[PDB]
């Protein structure tokens, strides 16, 4: 599983 | 698909108005996985998910770790330079 970021 | 430009104007107070997955470390690019609406990369109109982000204002994205990738994308200001391909 990858993370996954707001920007 | 074929490897695309494209420019993205925000303002100070925002943020780009995107999610990114991937990076480096999990073998895969810097992926677009949302496009929040309203917010500046839907505003500009070329910018869409599933987009690998290759590099931004000339700075090579292909290699970055996500937290790399998180740090260069949030550093950019005013009128910002996308190299983006859908795959």
């Amino acid at each position: 599983r990858w993370p996954t970021s707001i920007l | 698909g074929p490897i695309r430009k494209v420019l993205l104007l925000k303002e100070d107070h925002e943020g780009l108005g995107i999610s990114i997955t991937g990076g480096k470390e999990h073998g895969v690019p810097i992926l677009i996985s949302e496009i929040h609406p309203g917010q500046p990369a839907d505003r500009c109109g070329g910018l869409h998910v599933g987009d690998a982000i290759l590099a931004v204002n000339g700075v090579n994205l292909r290699d970055t770790k996500h937290k790399e990738a998180v740090t260069i994308l949030s550093q950019q200001r005013g009128e910002i330079e996308f190299e983006v391909v859908y795959v």
